[PDB]
DNA sequence: GCACGAATTAAGCAATTCGTAATCATGGTCAT
DNA sequence: ATGACCATGATTACGAATTGC
């Protein structure tokens, strides 16, 4: 099929997300984390022609960078993948279709319990601080009356005792008082601006992050407590 | 052991109304049922040789079970002879609590202390008779208080030997032991302040330190049962608090059990509900 | 607080000098080294309200570039320093003194036994030309009434006889014979034209480094020789 | 000596190629690899005065980069080489010609069997791909009466039979049918338009890239298959 | 070396075969998988006899012509 | 193994396999 | 814009265990 350049960005930081993706043929593309703490969704103008099982996402979008835009990507013989430039072409390996995990079915995020909305900046902000202040936790609470985020070390305070970074995210209008507890490194976000959708229900729940050009679901820790 | 579980479940696990009732069936079930089947099943062994007469014999030694209406497990293995049982019945003994019966663990070995042993057995405990919330929040509780111990308890003994092999200004040398690590960067803690020095061939008591400790180096050493100075004695402490050593003692044994007992201690918490 | 990124750049280089630093109410500003060979000192274009010491400085350089300039920096409610914009706040606990090394007082460097100016160019091209060439050791002196500086290291040359750089500085007026020795693993800053003022009696003694906004101080070696 | 930029790329590659280079005296510069299979000459614009052999080329490279490029460059009295710039004197060793690899006369090449053209960009996308497929080996050959390079793993196929990545030069008017083969650990030329001139007759070969700025030669292999 | 190379596939695998004896068959594995360190050898040992569970062929014996491929 | 006994020879490692660290090339992202 | 710095494979080395002559 025909990639192009904004695809192929979506696609490099969908690749930290897992090693290997499943592109089904269709409109939305979409893949989870081995271990399933996150999943990922997205939706571009180009269409996929058929279902390749990738193994290097890395590598293999390193390779297809090097081409020009228009290169063509199709099926070869053996069953791998063809990306003919247009005086050359490159020969991919598609691997095994069970060896890639991939999400069976795209996860109809229903209604959240909570909404609100974060700046591009502020992501920005908080990755690096927590590469500074060598942050491993996120609490999304509500304090004085706002929305607003704390960042812990569970590495040694395991109570999260000390909040080592606070960030004040926003108006708060409710009655619902809650802790979602995250981990650092499964907050993959590419920058730009989000709205956040926050739904708990017993010990579980999710956040999901909504953007102009893909969107991710995230789950809580157990030590996020919600009261309704 | 012979595991039993798919007549219990054919009976039916409601039906009853105390653990007794449990017990007195898996009792009188080898009575009435197995145990002329063992009769019959060695005389066949006595016919197929033509040997002499019948002499075996075999009675239910042990029964075990978890606690009724419980999540608990009730019993698991590990390998070759290491299991353990919340054993209820043995030698037509009936128990009026549960008794607990393990061999093989790692809960009796001298390397650790005697308060990771006891929290061990009683996660024992808990995997076999209570259910999963009870290991789960067993493990943070345990978590919290376990740095609440003295540090010398905790902290495990090595023996030292042939120091100068690998020292170089008491930085680490090829393949440089923990204690010989922790030694010398202990030598050069305390170099000139009058404490005895640490020989080769003396049993020494040793623990690691958090990254970015002033000593520069993540290891102490000094010898065992002696108490270090006191001046080094705070930031020891404070470097040290909520290490993660106990990984390499408590947590890497719970999980060889509970993952042999169909379990994980610490919730996974994921997305895997919104999937199905 | 406020800083600005001059005195942040500036306490880079005091980091690159000493992990840790005191913070004296107001403008002035001292560290030196664990030994004590090099000693440095700032005026920053700021003033400073409290006393702290700090420990992990590198941390707090980064912490300070990636937040904004507006950020307050202050004495959290804990006695530890507390950085908070109108978004967000950081905490960052303050180390005791006793572990921390300071330095007592400022040095006056009353006399200058020798006085020359270096530019920035010059010292930049010693820097990189020593990084190359492997050189932890400068000696000083004068030849046939000039100024010079001779490139050496004493691994290899402990004769200092193999020259592996000429630092002209510039022309020597009188019939003082001194030649100093200084070791590389002391001396860092950033590029700017600077006066160097070399005294030494006997065998005690040091170099005072002059610049627009901060000086240092190098002790010099006691085999550096002097005829006054 | 007076080496312009260009000439400082050009040793940059003959450095890549081999670490000691000798500099006779004119505008010509020419080297070889250590295990002898690649060899590269260049007819520079800068003039020569005498012959001079160096180890190390890297850090000569930044040592030129550090001071101004119109820095003169002579043998120096105590056996050594003398850089002096405006203000600035760089002593650097010497090595003995016999310690340092180097061909005899510049390689006389014969009669070109084969003729192509390869651009820029199709030889530099070539050379990142090299990497990302893991190649290790090219043949170029004819293939429907074009003259095309395919790409080799010689790991995973012994015979190099396995397509992994084909590109086309263009139109071949000849019967002369053969199959080359080219170790991609030779191809160390700087990124530009050159000029592929083939030779083989029985079992000798080689092959010669002219950029516009330099040319290259590469051995042939025993197992290319050639006829005319 | 080419003229090896070229008829070194073509022949019978057995005459390339690498026969030696079967000594420790149970000593360093676990439970048929190499448990601890395993020789060369007893790894193949181990992954024959556990391919031909029931396909009816005389398991190892120690000391047999066992080549290991 | 009781009760000694009466005569006495295999030595010391070359080589492999594995694990863990130590050092070294190499890429991703960032202040510049 | 350009390398800097951190993280991640290659490569080397040696302890440890075992059997081979």
């Amino acid at each position: 099929m025909k990639l192009s350049k904004d695809t192929t960005a979506l696609l490099k930081n969908f690749a930290t997300i897992n090693s290997g993706i499943m592109l089904k043929s269709g409109q939305f593309i979409m893949t989870r984390a081995v271990n399933g703490t996150t999943y990922a969704e997205a939706n571009i103008s180009d269409v996929i022609d058929f279902d390749v099982a990738i193994y290097d996402l890395n590598g293999f979008l390193g390779i297809l960078s090097l081409v020009n835009d228009d290169a063509e990507i199709s099926q070869s013989e053996d069953g791998n993948i063809k990306i003919a430039d247009a005086r050359s072409t490159i020969f991919w390996p598609a691997a095994d279709p069970s060896t890639v995990v991939a999400p069976n079915k795209p996860i109809p995020f229903p209604v959240a319990s909570a909404v609100t909305e974060i700046k591009a900046e502020d992501l920005q902000q908080l990755l690096r601080v927590s590469r500074g202040l060598q942050i491993d936790t996120i609490a999304i609470t509500v304090k004085e009356g706002k929305i607003v985020i704390n960042g812990f070390n569970k590495v040694e305070d395991s109570a999260l005792t000390r909040v080592k970074y606070s960030l004040t995210l926003g108006d708060y209008d409710g009655e619902n008082t809650f802790n979602f507890i995250i981990n650092m490194a499964n907050m993959k976000m590419q920058p730009g601006n989000y709205k956040l959708l926050l739904w708990a229900k017993g010990k579980q729940g999710a956040a999901k992050f909504e953007g102009e050009h893909a969107n991710y679901v995230v789950a809580l820790e157990a030590d996020s407590t919600h009261d309704f | 052991y012979v595991c039993v579980d798919k007549v219990i479940e054919k009976v039916g696990l409601d039906r009853f109304k105390e653990q007794n009732d449990l017990v007195e069936f898996m009792n009188q079930f080898g009575k009435k049922k197995m145990e002329p089947m063992i009769d019959v099943a060695y005389r066949e062994l006595c016919d197929y040789m033509n040997n002499r007469e019948h002499l075996m014999h075999m009675d239910r030694e042990a029964i075990s079970c978890p606690p009724l209406g419980s999540k608990g497990v009730g019993g698991f293995w590990k390998a070759k002879k290491r299991y353990a049982l919340n054993v209820y019945d043995m030698e037509d003994k009936r128990f009026a609590e549960p008794h607990l019966k393990i061999m093989g663990m790692e809960t009796q070995q001298s390397s650790t202390p005697k308060a990771v042993q006891e929290a061990l057995e009683e996660s024992i405990r808990r995997i076999l008779q209570e259910g999963e919330e009870s290991v789960q929040e067993y493990y943070k509780n345990f978590e919290k208080e376990y740095r609440q111990l003295d540090y010398k308890v905790i902290a495990e003994v090595k023996t030292a030997n042939d120091i100068a092999k690998y020292d170089d200004k008491g930085w680490p040398g090829f393949k440089c032991p923990f204690h010989i690590r922790g030694v010398l960067t202990y030598r050069r803690a305390v170099s000139g302040l009058g404490v005895a020095p640490i020989l080769d061939g003396n049993k020494v008591m040793v623990l690691p330190l958090r990254e970015g400790n002033p000593f520069g180096d993540k290891c102490i050493a000094w010898p065992s049962g002696t108490e270090l100075p006191k001046e080094i004695r705070s930031d020891v402490l404070s470097w040290i608090d909520h290490s993660t050593l106990f990984q390499k003692s408590f947590v890497k044994p719970l999980a060889g059990m509970c993952e042999s007992a169909g379990m994980d201690y610490e919730e996974k918490a994921s997305l895997d509900f919104l999937f199905g």
